[PDB]
């Protein structure tokens, strides 16, 4: 058991008023078990109702775990954190652990339950106003305020901050070796043991956090170790058509706005008049040589591409049929500080928006890992369809920002 | 002994103050009126005087409704409600009559009363502070001041119904077999069993209520089914909007069409296939309400369709969470779909339409997908359920579409209903060149200034191409380059442009556009066979590019 006495003196940043965002339709289901939840969470002074003097409201809705089909209440403090985030010092978030993106594994842990006994500043909790909705609107929406710290406010891993560097050090003094973040709710554990050995030192993690106060048998498996800037490449065939070559031509031109000394002269030299694009082209002398020299140019990595700790990260995704998906992480256009591929985990799944999400989910979790901060993604997607399906198959307990991209990318086939 | 109404701590805005309105001089009478009414009131418990030291007054005036013999007061808040703090008006949305379930017996009660059992903030009355002025300006006016929520004050309404809700909430907890909706000065109950138990609990509710001394008209609610509300008609197991039909006129202003489409919109809820398109294609970039703009045969037509519809009422039912519920898109026409929801053949919980976003391009996938979004949410709103839905759309097209699409995209469970226009795809680009076919290397370039420029192409097979171009653009241009080589070509043609722009409009697959251009560029496609897009970088000198015949 566990709990502080004190309330840190938290506020909101200057000439910010609250978060007084609408809730959005939830479905029968969802609801009923929002409304449970609620209740405990009231008959254990998590959260009290409230009045209409409180014209404050966040957005709440229900997902279910990884693999438990057991309903969790998650809330949107998006337009919260941003304007609550007011600041953070010397609880700041975490020196980003520059080694945790380097070990052969890493666990996801969930220590949400710890911030549940910790009291919050009475006059902020008007702040963290949200509802339960009423099915077409007949009764009036369950409001409700927060006492305790809210998961997902981006305040509570910092208030917490205190209290957890402690339930850790007996830990950590044990295992310097070891490196662990902390981001909302969340425990990144990563070490270089075997994937047995692994599972060793974490299970040692979570019999340490039962007696010091804390589903907190969850946890996932990285490996940061496979996470680099995809190389970018050119075919190797024998035969060459005039489309083979038109095509070849058109990647490096794409290539060469971010590598430099890319040629294409001599390869397009051979392409001169009016031929059919069915037709087989050989390679010259000049060609041969400067697709060669080409390729030389792109087996090493791009250069000047530093992160800036300030500045946002873009993420763009692109679907490339069959279930396969590819992205680049980025804060300046053709400075690509990561770029990957998700694959298909479920066969012949018919569905878009499942996929477009775990992939959305997957790359934040990610960004976490190497910098410690969400991106901003690019969604190929449909803002209409987009809002009404993504809760449906999120399962973070943290969201990223993002907007939509409604116009192809005619680089879909290049990062192919 | 009562059980007192817990009140609303109520503070004004942020470093805002209160009222110094100035009280306006009033008409002896009227002067005498209030007081008569004032006088009643803090008999009743409503006011009561104050001081000279509160500085908050409040104008106050006097009405009487038409042809009375009664005086009404009035009392100005507009000052006090802009300095009042915010509250949350669950009112961000009305029910729909799609989502009631039947009610065998429905009672209402007055609550006009326990109203004024819902005491004002104490610390905050003395802002609510007003003064009657006295006769002949020889005395100090009477200030009076509010302990119960004002008539007309911001946060009245939002405390009352809050109050009201927090004293029925225990006995609708334990009453579960019946509803209780807050809409004003009424308390609507209804409920679902032996008219006998109805009217019973119906006491075991008025008893309720007087635990807090609230006294109600004695169900006597010299209402009864049918109700009027917010335009519809409610009776135990049927609803509608209420009649409002299309008027009969030849003088149609910008208002006068713009009163017609709202009504049509309105009905649409119901009325299976209410339009509204060529009659919104009457008002665009308009204001005067004034300039009366013709009707157009093409809405002409179709005013008189909603005529005939709107002729024999159609009623819709209520929502029994027991059986499946279903929906069906149809394909009007010109970004035009209508639907019906419904859990019975032809009994129709609701009804509507959906409008094509006024996009340059899109094809009637996209927009089939956009309505069954649309519906979906406001299901989800309704019957808190997603419904299954009856789409004119094959599976296979469908597939075909949504595996071959750029975006994502998804649709809830569905199934194909053969109820013709179907929605198709016109035609798809070959993924690799076609052998055999002619290579038509297109291009176009217009002049910035002068507004001409050139179309054309070059083959293999040495057929060419250069066409003059006047009052164009640099786009226009590269997307007639592709009209031509679709125009002089066979059943299957591979085609290359280096334009970014033209591939784009045409890797969306529009089947329709704004553009009369784009159009026969369409309609050429869904002739051919085969076709094959191929895109090349502009300026690099690339084998096919010698088309420096359209820069002349
Ligand atoms: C939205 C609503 C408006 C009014 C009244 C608004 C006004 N004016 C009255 C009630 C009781 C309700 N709420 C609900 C909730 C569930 N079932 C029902 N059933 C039901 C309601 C009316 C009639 C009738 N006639 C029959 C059955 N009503």
């Amino acid at each position: 058991p566990i709990s502080p006495i004190e309330t840190v003196p938290v506020k909101l940043k200057p000439g910010m008023d609250g978060p007084k965002v609408k809730q959005w339709p939830l479905t029968e289901e969802k609801i009923k078990a929002l409304v449970e939840i609620c209740t405990e969470m009231e008959k254990e002074g998590k959260i009290s109702k409230i009045g209409p003097e409180n014209p404050y409201n966040t957005p709440v809705f229900a997902i279910k775990k990884k693999d438990s089909t057991k309903w969790r209440k998650l809330v949107d403090f998006r337009e919260l954190n941003k304007r609550t985030q007011d600041f953070w010092e010397v609880q700041l978030g975490i020196p980003h652990p520059a080694g945790l993106k380097k070990k052969k594994s890493v666990t996801v842990l969930d220590v949400g339950d710890a911030y549940f006994s910790v009291p919050l500043d009475e006059d902020f909790r008007k702040y963290t106003a949200f509802t339960i909705p009423s099915i077409n609107n007949e009764t009036p929406g369950i409001r409700y305020q927060y006492n305790v710290l809210p998961q997902g406010w981006k305040g509570s891993p910092a208030i917490f901050q205190s209290s957890m560097t402690k339930i850790l050090e007996p830990f950590k003094k044990q295992n310097p070796d070891i490196v662990i973040y902390q981001y909302m709710d969340d425990l990144y554990v990563g070490s270089d043991l075997e994937i047995g050995q692994h599972r060793t030192k974490i299970e040692e993690l979570r019999q340490h956090l039962l007696r010091w106060g804390l589903f907190l048998w969850m946890g996932y498996e990285l490996h940061p170790d496979k996470w680099t800037v995809q190389p970018i490449v050119l075919p190797e065939k024998d035969s060459w058509t005039v489309n083979d070559i038109q095509k070849l031509v058109g990647k490096l031109n794409w290539a060469s706005q971010i590598y430099p000394g890319i040629k294409v002269r001599q390869l397009s030299k051979l392409l001169r008049g009016t031929k059919a694009l069915t037709e087989v082209i050989p390679l010259t002398e000049e060609a041969e040589l400067e697709l060669a020299e080409n390729r030389e140019i792109l087996k090493e990595p791009v250069h000047g591409v530093y992160y800036d700790p300030s500045k946002d990260l873009i993420a763009e995704i692109q679907k490339q049929g069959q279930g396969q998906w590819t992205y680049q992480i980025y804060q300046e256009p053709f400075k690509n500080l990561k770029t990957g591929k998700y694959a298909r985990m479920r066969g012949a799944h018919t569905n878009d928006v499942k996929q477009l999400t775990e992939a959305v989910q997957k790359i934040t979790t990610e960004s976490i890992v190497i910098w410690g901060k969400t991106p901003k993604f690019k969604l190929p997607i449909q803002k209409e369809t987009w809002e009404t399906w993504w809760t449906e198959y999120w399962q973070a307990t943290w969201i990223p920002e993002w907007e939509f991209v409604n116009t192809p990318p005619l680089v879909k086939l290049w990062y192919q | 002994p009562i059980s007192p109404i817990e009140t609303v701590p109520v503070k004004l805005k942020p470093g805002m103050d209160g009222p110094k309105v100035k009280q306006w001089p009033l008409t002896e009478e009227k002067i005498k009126a209030l007081v008569e009414i004032c006088t009643e009131m803090e008999k009743e418990g409503k006011i009561s005087k104050i001081g000279p030291e509160n500085p908050y007054n409040t104008p106050v005036f006097a009405i009487k409704k038409k042809d009375s013999t009664k005086w009404r007061k009035l009392v100005d808040f507009r000052e006090l409600n802009k300095r009042t703090q915010d509250f949350w008006e669950v009112q961000l949305g009305i029910p729909h009559p799609a989502g009631i379930k039947k009610n065998k017996s429905v009672t209402v009660l007055d609550v006009g009363d326990a109203y004024f059992s819902v005491p004002l903030d104490e610390d905050f009355r003395k802002y609510t502070a007003f003064t009657i002025p006295s006769i002949n300006n020889e005395t100090p006016g009477i200030r009076y001041q509010y302990n119960v929520l004002p008539q007309g004050w911001k946060g009245s309404p939002a405390i009352f119904q809050s109050s009201m809700t927090k004293i029925l909430e225990p006995f609708a907890a334990q009453n579960p077999d019946i509803v209780i909706y807050q809409y004003m000065d009424d308390l609507y109950v209804g409920s679902d069993l032996e008219i006998g138990q109805h009217r019973t609990k119906i006491e075991e509710l008025r008893q309720h209520l007087l635990r807090w001394g609230l006294t109600t008209p004695d169900k006597k609610h010299q209402k009864e089914p049918p109700f009027l509300w917010m335009g519809y008609e409610l009776h135990p197991d049927k609803w509608t909007v209420q009649p409002i039909v299309l008027p009969e006129k030849d003088s149609w202003t910008v208002n006068d069409i713009q009163k017609l489409v709202g009504k049509l919109n309105w009905a649409s809820q119901i009325y299976p296939g209410i339009k509204v398109r060529q009659l919104s294609k009457l008002l665009r970039g308009t204001k005067a309400l004034t300039e009366v703009i013709p009707l157009t045969e093409e809405a002409e037509l179709e005013l008189a369709e909603n005529r005939e519809i709107l002729k024999e009422p159609v009623h819709g039912v209520y929502y029994d969470p027991s059986k499946d519920l279903i929906a069906e898109i149809q394909k009007q026409g010109q970004g035009q779909w209508t639907y019906q929801i419904y859990q019975e053949p032809f009994k129709n919980l609701k009804t509507g339409k959906y409008a094509r976003m006024r996009g340059a391009h899109t094809n009637d996938v996209k927009q089939l997908t956009e309505a069954v979004q649309k519906i979906t949410t406001e299901s989800i709103v309704i019957w808190g359920k997603t419904p299954k839905f009856k789409l004119p759309i094959q599976k296979e097209t469908w597939e075909t579409w949504w595996t071959e699409y750029w975006q994502a995209t998804w649709i809830p469970e569905w199934e194909f209903v053969n109820t013709p226009p179907l929605v198709k795809l016109w035609y798809q680009l070959e993924k690799e060149p076609i052998v055999g076919a002619e290579t038509f290397y297109v291009d176009g370039a217009a002049n910035r200034e002068t507004k001409l420029g050139k179309a054309g192409y070059v083959t293999n097979k040495g057929r060419q191409k250069v066409v003059p171009l006047t009052n164009t653009t640099n786009q226009k241009t590269e997307l007639q380059a592709i009209y031509l080589a679709l125009q002089d070509s066979g059943l299957e043609v591979n085609i290359v442009t280096d334009s970014q722009y033209a591939l784009g409009i045409i890797q969306a697959q529009p089947d329709k556009s704004e553009s009369e251009l784009v159009n026969q560029i369409i309609e050429q496609l869904i002739k051919k066979e085969k076709v094959y897009l191929a895109w090349v970088p502009a300026h690099k000198g690339i084998g096919g590019n010698e088309q420096v015949d359209k820069l002349v």
